[PDB]
This record gives C-alpha cells, structure tokens and sequence, in this order.
RNA sequence: AUAGCUGGAUCAGCCAUUUUGGCUGAUCAUUAGCUUCUUAGAGGGACUAUUGGCAUAAAGCCAAUGGAAGUUUGAGGCAAUAACAGGUCUGUGAUGCCCUUAGAUGUUCUGGGCCGCACGCGCGCUACACUGACGGAGCCAACGAGUUAUCCUUGGCCGGAAGGUCUGGGUAAUCUUGUUAAACUCCGUCGUGCUGGGGAUAGAGCAUUGCAAUUAUUGCUCUUCAACGAGGAAUUCCUAGUAAGCGCAAGUCAUCAGCUUGCGUUGAAUACGUCCCUGCCCUUUGUACACACCGCCC
C-alpha cells in the first residue's frame, strides 16, 4: 500500500533476524571477528558482539538505496576521522579485509548479486526480504 | 483525517492560533515583561529555536530577535563548541524539560523573569585616559540588560558545569531557575548584585 | 615542406612601443645625449599619431650614482582595462 | 492532468517538487516528511504545511529531489520545495483567490519561505587562513 | 539483572599486580604491564568466561585457566603474529611480554647493544632521542 | 518606591573618552514633567522603559 | 567516595525516595545519592522498565525522568 | 550516414564565435539536418605564485586564469562535402578534429 | 544517445488484484521527444526607484512595502607625483668593477652536514574531556586533478588492507566521480580519579615508495602510556554567512604537511561610536631642525 524500506528502520532489524540469519545457516562468520578494529581509524574494537550481523545487514540496506558499490567505494563509506597523534586528523579508508567478507556473506546468504560493469547490486530475494521486514515494523504498530 | 502515510496524530494543531514550541513547552498565553516588552520578542511560536534567520546587518535587528534564539548564540561559546546551534538547541531544549518539570511555571516566563532581574541595572564604567582610574556610574538600557543578563546566565552554566557530573542543561537549568526569583545563589545575580553595589559605592 | 614563412613588410611603425624602445636603445648604443634621443622619439611617435607617451630611462646616466629620467608628456591612463 | 513542477533552494542545496494530482504524499526522496535525517530539525520542514493548514494542504502530491549543501541545506530546501509546490498546485488548478489566502499566512510567518537567502561564502585573501581574519605578526 | 548477594573476596592477585577489588573484567586485568586493549578481549572469549560480571568473582578453576592460555597462547591455536615478540635470540622462538621478563629482556638487549656500539645504543647512552626526532628547541630540563 | 520607570524622548550624542557612554534625556511616566539627562552605556531606542532605582543625581557627562 | 557496588542500602535507598524528588536523572542520583554514575544509568533503567518512574525527553545523553505524579 | 565532431576548442570567445557562424553556415548551406552547437563548460586554469622573486617583503600572491571554450557538431556529410567543407572552414586558432566511430 | 526527464519493446514480487495498479526498479543507441534541474554565447534585471522624514529644504541618510540584491549589492584586479642608500648580483646566457683559473672557488663522483643542543625568541598542531572518549548502524557539498614512452584507476582473486595478482575505463561536461568527506545523527559502554582524557617518549617486527630508508622514510599489528590536572606581565586577528570550529582540492612531489594558496559544511558574542593609547589626511601656528626630533645644542 505505502510501504517500503525507504521509510523503516533497519538497524533493530538485524538484532531481531540474527537468529533467522543463524536458522538459514549461511552467515558464515569468519574466525577473525574478535580482534580485528573494522578499520585502521578505529582505536581500540568493536564493542557490541553482533557487529558482523549488523554490518552485513546494514550494507544489505545501503546496497538497495543505491544502484551499485564496490568494495573500494563502501570502504570509503565506512570511514572516519582517524586520532592522528599531535597532528590534525584527516579521513582515512576502512578495512577492506572485513568489506569483502560482509559483502561475500551477503552474496552466499543471497540478499545480494554482483552487477554488469559495477561491483554489486541487491538480488529481488534481499529486495523483497527487506520490504516484507520493514512491512513488519511499520505495520506492527497498533 | 489520514492517508497512506502515517503521520502518527501527535503532531497536530494543538495551538490556539499559535505555533508553539517543540509540543512542551508551550507558548502564546500572556508571558509579558515589565521593561522589556519592546527588546524581548514573544510573539508567534517557534517550534525549533534553530532558525538561520538574519539578525546583525542592522544595528537592531538583534533586539528584534526571540529571546531563546540569543540564548543559544550566547550559549554556543567556548571556541571548542563554536558553530554548533544543533547541540546548543539540544542543550537548551533539555534545560527547558528539567525546568518545566522542577518548577511548574512553563519554561518561557520564567526565562523572561530571569534575564529581566538578572539585567545590571546600574554599572561603574571607566572614565578612561588611563592612570585616573576614577570610573563613575552610568545606567544600562534595555537592549544591555538582554545581552548581560544572556551572558551572565551562559558564562554561569558554562564555568558551573566545566568539571562535574551534573550535565550542562541541568547547570543552565538551575541557574535560570534561581536567577528568575531573585534567590541571590546564581551566579548570574550575585555578578548583577556585586556589580551594582561596586556601581552605589563607586557612585 | 610542412611549414612556411611568410615575412610581412609593417603595419604601422610610430605606435608600436617595441619598434621604438629598440630605436632608443640603438641611439642611446651609438652615445648620443640621453634626452635628446629620448626627445626624438617623444616626437617621432607624437607625429605618428600618439596620445601620450612616456619615456623612463634608468641607470648609470653619468656617474656612479644611478637615477632614473622619465620624460612623460600627454594623456597617460594608469587603471583597470584602459591601461 | 494536473501536474507542474517547482524549484527551491538555499544556496549550495536545491530541490524540485513534482506536484501532481492525488492526496498525501508528501514523501522526500521517496520517504516521508517524518523521517529527515536531522532529528531535531523536523519540526522546520513540517512548518510549511502547519502554518497554512492540512485542511488546505490535502489534494497534492509533492515529491522532491533535493541535492546538494549540508543536512540544514537539505531540509531547508526540501520545505522550501513543500512550500511552493501548494502555491504554484493552488495557482494552476485552483482559483488565485485561495492562493493567496495560503500565501497570506506562508509570508505573515516565514522564515524566507519563498525568498532565496543572497548570503554567500565570502573568498579568501592571501595572507590568512579565513576571508577577513589574518595571521598574527610577531612585532618583535 | 545479576544475582547480588553473592560470595567475593575483593583483592585479587595474578601475574605480578596487584588487581582492585571489584572493577570489570578488562578495567581489571588492563593494570597489569603488558596485555593489549585487544588481547583483553581474545583471551576473555578464548577462555570460555563472561565480561559483564566483576573480575572478584572469579574462581581458582577459571584462574588457572587464564594463567595457561597468558603463559601459553600458541598452544591453544593461536598464530604467532600476535605477539610482539617472535623468533628471539637466544631460542628461537615467539613469547609474550607481560612478568618482570619484558624489564629484563630490555636490559639484557640493552647491554648486547651496548656491546655492540649502535648509533642507537650511543644514543640511548646519551639519553637523546634514538629516532630522527629534532633536539633543537625540545627536549628542555 | 525605589523602582522607577523612565522613557527616553531624544538623544544627544556619544561621550566619553572611547564614546562607550552616550548621553540621552528622560522622561518619567507618571510625571511629565522633570526631563532627566542621564548616561547610558549600551544602545538606545525610542518607545523604551529605564528601571531606575537612584533618580537624584542629575549626572551632567562622563569624562 | 562514590559508591561502586551496591550494598543493599543504596537499592532500598532508591526505591524509598525516588518520588521524593521531581526531576531523576544521572546527575541527580549521583547527587542525593553517592552512586558512582555507571550504577545510577542502570537504576534509571530498572525503575523505568517497571511504573517508579516516568520517561519525559529521554534520549542522547541526559536520561529526562520524572515522578509519576 | 558519417558523423562529424569538431573540438572547435579556443582561448577566445568571439573568435570561437566566428568559426562556430562560419561552420553552421557551411552546415545549413547543404542542410544535413545537423545538431545545434553544444557549449561544453568552460574550462579554467588557475594557478597562483608569489609576485616578489626572493623571500623579503609582504606575502602577496598573483592569480593567473586561462579560459577554454569547446563545442561540437554532428554532420552527415559525404567524402567530396567533406573534404570541401574542411578545406574551406580552416581558420586560426582552432582545433578541428575528424572522425567516422 | 560524451546529462537528466517520459513513453516504448524490456524482466524481476506481493498487501490488494485479474479495471484494483501503488511502490522498488534491472538493461538500454532496441526507439522516439524536451531542455525546467547540468552546460554558456547573447540576453532582461538596481537607478537607494517610491510615498514619510530630516539637512542654508542642492549634493545623502534613516525605517517600510515590492524585489535576488540596496554597506559601492559582497569580494577582489589595475591603481597618481616624489622618495627609500628597503630586498634581490644565490631566479635570469641580465650586468659594470674586482677576484679566481690546470696543484682550478670550473666540472664530475662517494660520504657527511644543512635535522647537529646546558638555552632565548616567532609563526603553528594536539589537548587539558561529560558538549566528553570509544564501539555498532544511517548519510550531507564545492573549488580541482589525471596516462604516447608509462598517471588517475574500475571490476575479479587468497590474508597480518600494510599490501599484492589478473582483467578493463579515462589524453577527459563521459572513467576516476554521484569525490556516498569529516564534523553529523540513533543506541550502547567507560562514569569524573593525571580514567578506556591527552599519545609525548621508547621496545620488537610487516609491507609500500624509491641506487637505497642506518641518524626509526611513510603507514602499520602490539606494549609502556608521561608534561597537560584550562595559562602572569604582555600581545594578535576580527563587524555578517564575518569570527570560530570541521573537512576537501592544488602548489611544492620517487616518498613525506603540523605550511601556503583556494573551496565547501556548521555558524555566532559585541559596535553602528571615539580620538583615550597607536598611526594617517587637511588648515592655522612656533622653530635656533633641513640625511629634517633617532634633529640640533649646552
Ligand atoms: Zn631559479
């Protein structure tokens, strides 16, 4: 009727279908997400448990709002201001290494598909699972 | 009426041919002051203070200004917070929250009763030429009483709450609750109070 | 073959200040008196049809002590595109 | 066919509403007037339709495109292009007197609804690193 | 959200400091000389304990174990390039400085580079700056 | 009692030393008669109300 | 020194007179209270969860909290 | 059925204007339904350099700009036009270019 | 059709549906028609017009409607005569004079130094936190730049994104680029204690740039985490999109910004004056000064 994900929150939508993801069995995490920082400008790590889920299911998103990324380019996105001593800081690019999986984890869970002369674009399977979740959130109210 | 959006029925009218603040604190009824009716604006309502409207090209365009709009230009000081009217708002819109629940006036009178009684109104300004140091007192005008009492009441905040739990709205807050009713234990009055006694002494 | 020259005769000869300043410097090389040689060309481009001409000569003139003699007569616009 | 476009900005920004027949539909790069990015800042975008009314608001569907400047760039421009596509939707299909009486109340409360800001950055001149404040000397 | 009246015995020891009473697993365990930001974190999931509660409660069971996966990291399939230090001098092989060993090692390295005569260690002996740091105007008093 | 409300009808000029102070005349409400010149340091309009609390001084300038 | 753990004192403490004053918030618990700041963040939460207390502006930093009536 | 594109790039408007009007006239003189000139933005360099040639005196800076305007055109001009078209069209200080894809 | 808008062939799926579809869209020289958002040549558009005010009622200003503008509409570029013993002989195959030349102050090569510190002075960056710091998420611009031997780089491959391999675009309003930037916003944690604030100093090793990195190139995975617990006499810049804070591009480039030249986002406090300090312009006036008060003289 007048729904879509253009207009829902998907951040609390991770949280939630963390254990749908875990049913399906194709997350696929890989042994590395305790210690790396998700990037160079990061300080010290990550602090919630779930930020793989909630990276990958977030990019999903970001992934449907636009036509189409790549690696070098979302690691752009996911970038920050970087403590750079007594020096002003600059910004600096996030961590390739843990874009590439995000992305590849999506592509396995099927959310995502790679695109002619682009990097990667949103299969229907992940457009209509994001449109059928944000349904959910918008119509669960009252 | 609805449609395919939702537009959840809360913000509504709910004015009285008004437009109100962030639907809270209030506005219209009577506020009035009792000197600075002409250098105090409060007319029509503003839901959100932060409004980049053009208020210094001329010289009283400023007095022209809504009363809350200068405390948050007063309030956004402290270089490292220059340039910053989202936080100053979000500052100032919390302060107007713990005011309206600690005191039960609504957060627009008691503001205007505050920088109305926190205004110096006699000051001992410098004679000049150096090395007399004599200095005499003088009054103050209405549109020196609103930058003052703005000022004190900023700077007080400011330095009461550099170092300690209480946050910077609950600082500002406090302050303006205790300058409205001349409680003499804000920062605010005690600078106007000792400010006018230099002024009678030096007079 | 691919490129050819083709050598004009002038357009004109008392306007353009390059044509003139090596005129100068030819006279002032063979030693005649500063002024008057800077005269001649004040005249010579005067006649050919000038507004105002300026004339700056800087240096050594006679002694150790350098100066510089400008001989500057007519309409001088010193501006924006006019100049 | 009841369609017309308008245009509005704050400089920088810009944004075009595409007015169209129909009711609702005040969405903003296809989501909703309630969702702007700026939290604290929805109340400005929401001002042109309550300050005329909902009851004269309905009948128009605006959809902008805004682009360019910051997040307060935006959201100007977007309640900017709210604010004309009414005016010039009422002007086309709807009789000048009901225009005005929305134009009326849009300029008896507005903060440049319809006027374009002329404020623009100022260049910077050598010597310093902002357009009028230059760099200290030592004296000494 | 936890149980509350619960057995503790406020100051607890391990591995050369002196730990406070009730602090937080990382907060507790940081104030010992050698141990990472990072390296709180792989060894607390490494382990098999919890981070929310207090490092007081912790028991002899679950000491033990911290001890051995602290003195004993590459053993419980953990690569090397972790460690700060890898393939020593006098062994040959990779260890983690976090007992008076790291005190002792600079010492003993630093009297080999001593012996040795480096620009570095004639700087050290100099107390001046060993990397391309300017002393023309810092390094005052 | 001591809380006098004044309206300024004309001004005068800048004095002082920087021009800091200017020189203006007032006007009670309840009396029209009594015009007081006073020194005021910020800016002042017309259509304004002074809050005077010590009126018998009868300042002349400011040096 | 403000409290680090709670000794069941300070609980009894809060759920006693936590109407007594109007506005709840950090600052205030560490105030009437001599809680460390940590512990007054979860207080306010588990007085939320149930009907003790009553969400004004929470959100951001300062958490805005009242007495019911 | 060829399809031209002339650069017509220059530092000078009004003689770019001039080659541009002798160029649609040479178009609309055989009429080969043609494509209004397309004005690509003017491209600028700028550079800025110190004026003084040693280190004394007060900073002062000079900006120097240069200005390039390009168009382009789409014929459908056959061998005999072309080569006519071309070997009448040749004016200074433009750049043409030929092509057939 | 070196950019978008719409239909057209063109396929993906439901809340409703077989008039009940909205919406999201994939491809696109398979096709057509338009330049309102992009492009710039020509253009219209400000004269403080107008009623009201003041000034010997002529030369302007104040507040206001209309407008994009009224401070010269903002900001710059060019900028008179005369002068400086002002800087540059090390920008100049620009230069007079002097010096020097085979055992060379000519040229070339190696290494070092220019960065060397018991100190003093300036231009600057980072902080001295709760408006904080850190972590999961969403994302908002402008000025520019890039390869014929060899730059800007897209897409694909394993892992300590430091990086590497393969394949393709751009000599360019098409590729980079839609510079999806930072500051920013939601939630959570650390809870005021020189603390997970501040990262100076040092220990070990991992790649890239380069004859090659030692006196750590640069960045990077770790550990220690100090002075700073908000600065005296003094002094600097600044009147509106200005100050201030934040980031980006370019110059110098094999590599290296804490610098400069420009741009953009957020965005103010105070004045609408004065000669009081510090200088400038004009007139009168005094002078025993005239390289002229940093004078002259006793
Ligand atoms: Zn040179």
């Amino acid at each position: 009727a007048g729904v879509s994900v253009k207009d829902v929150d998907a951040q609390k939508f991770i949280t939630a279908y963390a254990a749908f993801l875990k049913r399906s069995g194709k997350m696929t995490t890989p042994q590395w997400i305790d210690i790396v920082k998700t990037g160079t400008h990061k300080e010290l790590a990550p602090y919630d448990p779930d930020w793989y889920y909630v990276r990958a299911a977030a990019i999903a998103r970001h992934i449907y709002l636009r036509k189409q990324v790549g690696v070098g380019r979302l690691c752009k996105v996911y970038g920050g201001s970087v403590n750079r001593g007594m020096r002003p800081s600059h910004h600096r690019d996030g961590s390739g290494s843990v874009q590439r999986k995000v992305v590849q984890s999506l592509e396995k869970i099927g959310v995502l598909e790679k695109s002619d002369n682009g990097g990667r674009r949103i299969s229907q399977q992940g457009q209509r699972d994001l449109d059928r979740i944000a349904y959910s959130l918008l119509e669960e109210e009252s | 009426m609805a449609t395919s959006s939702l537009t959840p029925g809360v913000s509504l009218d709910e004015n009285g041919s008004i437009k109100l603040f962030n639907k809270f604190p209030f506005e219209g009824v009577e506020v009035k002051d009792i000197s600075l009716v002409d250098y105090i604006t409060i007319g029509n309502g503003q839901p959100l203070p932060h409004t980049a409207g053009r208020f210094q090209t001329k010289r009283f365009r400023k007095a022209r200004c809504f009363i809350v709009e200068r405390l948050t230009n007063s309030l956004m000081m402290n270089g490292r917070n220059n340039g910053k009217k989202l936080l100053a708002t979000r500052i100032v819109k919390h302060a107007f929250e713990i005011i309206a629940l600690l005191t039960d006036q609504n957060p627009l009178q008691v503001l205007v009763d505050a920088v109305a009684a926190c205004g110096p109104r006699e000051d001992s300004t410098r004679i000049g030429s150096a090395g007399t140091v004599r200095r005499q007192a003088v009054d103050v005008s209405p549109l020196r009483r609103v930058n003052q009492a703005l000022a004190l009441i900023t700077i007080g905040a400011r330095e009461a709450a550099f170092r300690n739990v209480k946050s910077i709205s609950e600082c500002l807050a406090e302050e303006i609750i205790n300058a409205a009713k001349g409680s003499s234990n804000s920062y605010a009055i005690k600078k106007k109070d000792e400010l006018e006694r230099v002024a009678k002494s030096n007079r | 073959n691919t490129v050819e020259l083709y050598a004009e005769k002038v357009q004109n000869r008392g306007l353009c200040a390059v044509a003139q300043c090596e005129s100068l410097r030819y006279k002032l090389l063979a030693g005649l008196a500063v002024r008057r040689a800077a005269y001649g060309v004040l005249r010579y481009v005067m006649e050919a049809g000038a507004k105002g001409c300026e004339v700056v000569i800087s240096g050594k003139l006679r002694a150790a002590r350098a100066k510089s003699m400008k001989f500057a007569d007519g309409f001088m616009i010193h501006s924006g595109q006019p100049a | 066919m009841q369609s017309v476009q308008c245009f509005g900005k704050k400089g920088n920004a810009t944004a075009v509403a595409h007015c169209k027949v129909g009711k609702g539909l005040i969405k903003v790069n296809g989501a909703p007037l309630s969702l702007v990015q700026p939290e604290i800042l929805r109340m400005k975008v929401y001002e042109p339709i309550l300050v005329a009314g909902a009851d004269k608001f309905a009948g128009v569907d605006i959809r902008v495109r805004v682009s360019g400047g910051g997040h307060v760039s935006q959201i100007y421009a977007i309640r900017q292009a709210i604010s004309k596509a009414i005016v010039a939707y009422y002007q086309k299909f709807v009789d000048e007197h009901s225009k005005a009486e929305l134009k009326k109340a849009l300029i008896t409360y507005d903060r440049t609804l319809l006027v374009a800001d002329p404020r623009r950055m100022e260049p910077k001149k050598f010597g310093g690193h902002g357009a009028r404040a230059r760099q200290q000397k030592s004296y000494r | 959200s936890l149980v509350v009246p619960d057995n503790f015995q406020h100051i607890l020891r391990l591995l050369n400091t002196n730990v406070d009473g009730k602090v937080k697993v990382m907060f507790a365990m940081t104030q010992i000389k050698g141990v990472g930001r990072r390296y709180a974190n792989i060894v607390c999931k490494k382990a098999d304990i919890d981070m929310s509660k207090r490092a007081g409660e912790l028991t002899t069971e679950e000491l033990e174990r911290i001890v051995t996966i602290i003195q004993n990291p590459s053993q419980f399939k953990i690569p090397s390039w972790f460690l700060n230090r890898q393939k020593d001098i006098n062994d040959g092989k990779s260890f983690q400085l976090l007992a008076n060993n790291v005190d002792s090692k600079l010492r003993e390295d630093l009297e080999r580079l001593k012996k040795i005569q480096t620009h570095r260690g004639l700087r050290h002996a100099l107390d001046l700056r060993v990397r391309g740091q300017h002393t023309k105007t810092t390094g005052r008093r | 009692v001591p809380v006098k409300l004044a309206k300024v009808i004309k001004v005068l000029g800048r004095t002082g030393s920087r021009g800091g102070v200017t020189q203006v005349r007032v006007e009670f409400m309840d009396d029209t008669s009594r015009s007081i010149i006073r020194n005021v340091k910020g800016p002042v309009r017309e259509d304004d109300i002074l809050v005077l609390l010590e009126s018998e001084r009868e300042a002349r300038r400011l040096r | 020194q403000h409290a680090t753990v709670f000794d069941k004192s300070i609980i009894d403490r809060i759920n006693k007179e936590v109407p007594a004053f109007k506005f709840i918030s950090v600052s205030v618990l560490v105030d009437r209270m001599k809680i460390n700041g940590s512990l007054a963040r979860i207080a306010i939460r588990d007085l939320a969860e149930r009907g003790v207390i009553q969400k004004v502006d929470q959100h951001s930093k300062q958490a805005i909290y009242t007495r019911v009536p | 059925v060829h399809r031209i594109r002339i650069t017509l790039t220059s530092r000078n408007v009004r003689n770019l204007e001039k080659v541009c009007s002798d160029l649609v006239n040479r178009a609309k003189d055989k009429q080969l339904r043609v494509k209004g000139p397309v004005r690509l933005p003017t491209k600028i360099l700028k550079i800025t350099t110190r004026k003084t040639p040693n280190g004394e005196g007060s900073k002062t800076w000079e900006t120097y700009e240069m200005r390039i305007h390009k168009r382009l055109i789409d014929l459908h001009s056959p061998s005999e036009i072309v080569k006519q078209i071309t070997s009448i069209h040749i004016e200074p200080g433009v750049e043409v270019e030929v092509t057939i894809a």
